[PDB]
């Protein structure tokens, strides 16, 4: 769901 | 006497971060020998469609990488994919690159997180994978790319690096690329499994507890362990399925496992009543291995 | 998302550790340039009675010492008494030390712990010095000499030695001036420390960690003013609030006034009802508003 | 009753 790139 | 959640020395690790950008998008890197890993997302030129990473792949141009280890910039000789990470290449090899083992976690199990932004560690803490594989960390936009790792033994064992995010429920891949729990490393509608607790922890708390003389919470009564299980299913907690790991505790204390099923069962309906440790009476998140550790050095 | 009781990199520190050996005594050491700095119950030969250090000095062997950073092994200079640790010059300075300051921290105050043994760091965790000037750690025989540390700007601040437990398991140091917190005495007397205040500051960062990381259920309408609030306090084993300053810019990422928050408290300082806050179910003070503020947001 | 460590 949120990608912490 | 006492009992902390504490995560081994992070020095042998924090020679190996990288900082990795590449168009928009940055996260870390970790830097062993001639390679840098990290989660392919870098590459991404999206932020909510669903994405190709094979064809990011192909337009891709190795000069567009920037990495660096703090203020020395590395030069990029290849990529290939490696399931949900990148394999970069690099022009220099890291000096500073330990003995060093990839190994695959699997829950209940307790690791070391290095927490990293723009290339820098931050923090570091332990935690423990869940049975739905996520772990409850602390991250926030940037900390991609930080690294999960045991010592054994002058040995690191890398095990985790961090891909996203579903509510403090984390998710990322092993060294080899493949993800816990099988998420998908894309921004879509997935849910976690149910969370439940790890019961085999739980019970080397409650033997660290009896250990540091705290007994108020102490059943009488006993449950044995395959009559436990089927209640565990429909109280989120797992099963117990390894017994021979508490025998020492067992004779130390002259307590069997059977009364603190029993006495976890109770604990269960009067929730939150009185801490143990001070900590909720309930705690996962400590193994056997770790118990020992702290309690006898061992 | 997500709160966790962390600890700073420990990599700086971990090249400052030393095993410090004298007869049957054996902890560890911090080597910083030239010097080493130990608690000096390194050189009591007893474990009942009171120990006049002072003798226990005039009659030291410097030859007895072992002092090694791994398979390396430091000679020793001379020895002088600060406070409750020993002073030890050594003939090599330490390449690898840091740049460092010493501070002495007040109850409230976050550090770290590199919980050493054998003149090797085991583990490293996040602590919080309490209103009794105790700390709640986890070490067993050896770990004399582990120390606690800050690291800002590059810079470490070693505020801790780790010295003694106390009869129930609070753990007591010294700072690195050789003064013992709290005024305990490092002999292995009876001594009871004070009773523990819960830190109202810190419950309060908690509090607004848990609503930035959308917990609210604990949250209400209702409102207390701070002096209201202190007037409880003293009564139910917490500190009492003077400055909110710190908590503005909170305020201002949630729209939760702190008034809120204080009357949230005290509904919850019984019990959570079988409900859970970031996991917890009692309120915890080992979180300050800085390392909350840096990790939910970075700064 | 204090313990050293």
């Amino acid at each position: 769901r949120s990608i912490m790139q | 006497a006492g009992l902390r959640k504490m995560a081994q020395p992070s020095g042998v690790v924090e020679k190996c971060i990288v900082r990795v950008c590449y168009g928009n998008m940055a996260l870390n890197g970790l830097w062993l020998g001639d390679t840098v890993m990290c989660p392919r997302h870098v590459i991404a030129s999206s932020t909510t469609s669903t994405i190709d990473y094979d064809y990011a792949l192909s337009v891709l141009r190795l000069h567009n990488f920037s990495i660096s280890s703090g203020n020395v910039f590395l030069g990029v000789v290849g990529v290939t994919m490696r399931g949900a990470l990148l394999q970069i290449k690099v022009n220099q090899n890291n000096v500073h690159t330990p003995k060093y083992t990839y190994r695959t976690v699997r829950p209940g199990e307790s690791f070391n997180i290095l927490a990293c932004y723009d290339g820098a560690a931050a923090g570091v803490y332990g935690v423990n994978m869940r049975s739905n594989y996520t772990i409850r960390g602390s991250f926030i936009n940037g900390a991609a790319g930080s690294p999960g790792y045991n010592i054994n033994n002058g040995t690191v064992e890398f095990c985790y690096l961090h891909q996203l995010e579903l509510s403090g429920c984390h998710v990322g891949s092993d060294l080899d690329g493949v993800m816990y729990g099988g998420y998908e490393d894309q921004p879509t509608l997935q849910v976690e499994g149910a969370s439940s607790l790890f019961t085999e922890n739980v019970l080397a708390f409650l033997y660290a507890a009896l250990i540091n003389g705290s007994t108020w919470w102490l059943s009488s009564s006993r449950i044995a362990v395959d009559r436990f299980n089927e209640w565990a299913v429909h109280n989120g907690m797992t099963t117990v399925v390894n017994t021979d790991c508490f025998s020492i505790f067992a004779a130390k204390t002259g307590v069997d496992v059977q009364r603190l099923l029993a006495s976890i069962q109770s604990l269960h309906k009067n929730f939150g009543g009185k801490q143990i440790l001070g900590y909720t009476s309930l705690t996962d998140e400590f193994t056997t291995g770790e118990v020992i550790r702290q309690m006898y050095g061992v």
